[PDB]
């Protein structure tokens, strides 16, 4: 939920639905706020790649109760 | 069994088909409610309902732009709407429609903007002839069917384009003062009826400087009913 | 400065969805990276964010609408800044993903192999050829099925491309050397006789006659059903 | 002519002397 509220941020300043009170300083928010999304990019990409680099019965088991509201299943 | 994916409410089988064979479905289904609307009529309700909700969805979120991809089912969905509401509209299908009681919330927008643009049949269109079939009747609905009739028509208020000019301003005017002048002799005592304030207001928006002048009056009278 | 061409994150994203499993057969269980489960289970993230719910809803149900088409998706909008070993990566990746149940994947898939093949064809030819004239039978079948997403989504590459796109990333048209007949010499296709989408006792009973006879005459899956049955 | 109406069960459905008819409408009395 937090990444996909900072997605949907993300997608509305590039729609061009800035902040309301944002809506020549305006210009410097957007260039930081660019730069700091790449920012945000470079972090989770380096991350991710981090992160890259009878059990048949358990197997199924696991796979059809994914419930995510359900944790310690996830 | 096959690992598949399912709905954790209900147990069934989640299921995902492709615009090639929705579009097969609905066309399916145009021509055996053009070829035998007898044999359609009892299931027509259902298989309208199941096609807007197709109309409803956006196969791209490029809602900005038309969806003009050939596939498109949705713009299948909406021929399909079009061409039954047209087929059907001289067999009275708009009164039946909105006496029935309609499970899908939605299926009366998606049946105003689907008939929107269209020429031969326009949603307001569609609206003047079902206030012309419940006028025509000889016996209003029900009590009971009345209420539903009044809400199903409040809410294809709501998604009309009340402020667009027309000529049919100075016809609905006068064909909604004919069926109001029906409603105390009809309507339910205690029953609250808040969908003929909402059809008032609608009515109220309408671009014609006179048709609501006109209007006034019998509006006044069925306030002074409700 | 220049954030827009140097995305440093394009490589981890051809690694995540290049690392998925994509043998296996479904029955009784499933790998722990097949990507069908990896899709199930982005299917039910995405449905426990939406019970955990305004507008946030409507990102959801307009530009989620799965997790799993995330990383192809990316890839697709920063197709001008891929480079050609970027584009040789990703291209098996979107190859097997092309039979997804998942539309939104298969559409995907189907985007990044069209650009793939824009701008690598050999490599793609290459693919193309090996599957097709594969030793299994299998193979050969989801070659001949593939080809036939990959047509139904021909249509959606530019939407999912790029708001400013086809102004860059440019496309070589179709090179028509020679000219048709300035008339053209046959019929361009014959009208099916009555059709359903298009809206309108003895002459009831010999109309009916006649439009019965026209339909039984007219032959229906000579035309494209639902390319004539979409409005305009 | 047929005509749509709300069935006894609730649901939709299409609708729009016996000698002495045959006497009348034979061309023979005519
Ligand atoms: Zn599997």
């Amino acid at each position: 939920a937090l990444f996909l509220e900072c997605a949907r941020f993300v997608h509305r300043c590039n729609r061009g639905n800035w902040p309301e009170w944002m809506k020549k300083r305006n210009q410097k928010l957007q260039w930081s706020a660019a730069k700091l999304f790449y920012q945000w990019g470079d972090a989770i990409g380096i991350r991710l790649n981090e992160l890259c680099h009878e059990t048949k019965r358990r197997l199924r088991k696991e796979d059809e109760e994914e419930d995510f509201l359900d944790d310690s299943t996830v | 069994t096959v690992m598949a994916d399912k709905c954790h409410d209900c147990g069934a089988i989640l299921e995902e088909y492709d615009e090639e064979t929705l579009g097969l479905a609905i066309v399916v289904l145009s021509t055996f409610i053009h070829l035998s609307p007898d044999l359609a009529a009892p299931l027509l309700l259902d298989i309208m309902q199941s096609v807007g909700r197709l109309a409803s969805s956006t196969t791209f979120s490029n809602q900005a732009e038309s969806m003009m991809v050939p596939g498109n089912a949705a713009g299948v969905a909406k021929q399909f709407l079009r061409c039954i509401f047209h087929q059907l509209a001289p067999n009275g299908i708009f009164p039946q429609l909105f006496q029935s009681a309609i499970k899908d919330g939605t299926f009366l927008r998606t049946l105003a903007t689907s008939l929107m643009d269209f020429n031969e049949l326009s949603s307001i269109a569609a609206l003047s002839q079902l206030l012309e079939g419940l006028n025509n009747k000889k016996n209003l609905p029900a009590g009971g069917a009345m209420i539903r009739c009044l809400e199903n028509i409040a809410t294809f208020m709501e998604a009309l384009p009340m402020d667009s000019p027309s000529s049919l301003w100075t016809t609905i005017s006068n064909q909604f003062q004919t069926f109001f002048a029906k409603l105390p002799c009809v309507l339910p005592l205690k029953c609250s009826l808040d969908s003929s304030l909402r059809i008032m207001i609608c009515l109220l928006k309408i671009p014609s400087t006179n048709a609501t002048r006109s209007l006034l009056e019998p509006f006044s009278k069925l306030l002074s009913f409700v | 400065e220049n954030y827009h061409r140097n995305m440093s994150w394009l490589h981890v994203m051809i690694l995540l969805c290049n690392q998925q499993s994509f043998i296996c057969t479904h029955v009784d269980y499933c790998h722990p990276h097949c990507y069908l489960h990896h899709s199930r289970s982005c299917a039910r993230l995405v449905r426990a964010i939406k019970l955990l719910y305004s507008g946030m809803l409507k990102y959801i149900r307009f530009q989620v609408m799965s997790l799993s088409p995330a990383p192809l998706s990316l890839l697709i909008k920063a197709a001008p800044i891929l480079t050609e070993e970027m584009y040789g990566d990703i291209q098996p990746a979107a190859w097997e993903l092309l039979l997804s149940m998942d539309e939104h994947m298969a559409g995907a898939a189907a985007a990044m192999f069209l650009l793939c093949a824009v701008k690598v064809p050999d490599a793609v030819s290459d693919m193309l050829m090996s599957e097709f004239h594969h030793a299994e039978t299998v193979q050969r079948l989801n070659a001949v099925l593939k080809f036939h997403t990959l047509w139904r989504f021909r249509y959606q590459v530019w939407p999912r491309m790029e708001e400013g796109a086809q102004q860059i990333f440019k496309i070589p048209p179709p090179s028509i050397n020679f000219t048709l007949p300035s008339p053209v010499l046959g019929m361009p296709s014959v009208p099916m006789f009555d059709p359903p989408w298009v809206p309108q006792l003895k002459n009831l009973q010999q109309e009916e006659e006649k439009k019965r006879l026209g339909r039984e005459a007219s032959l229906i899956t000579a035309i494209p059903i639902t390319q004539e049955a979409c409005y305009e | 002519t047929q005509m749509f109406h709300e069935d006894a069960a609730g649901g939709w459905q299409l609708v729009a002397p016996a000698c002495l008819q045959k006497m009348m409408r034979s061309s023979v009395f005519h």
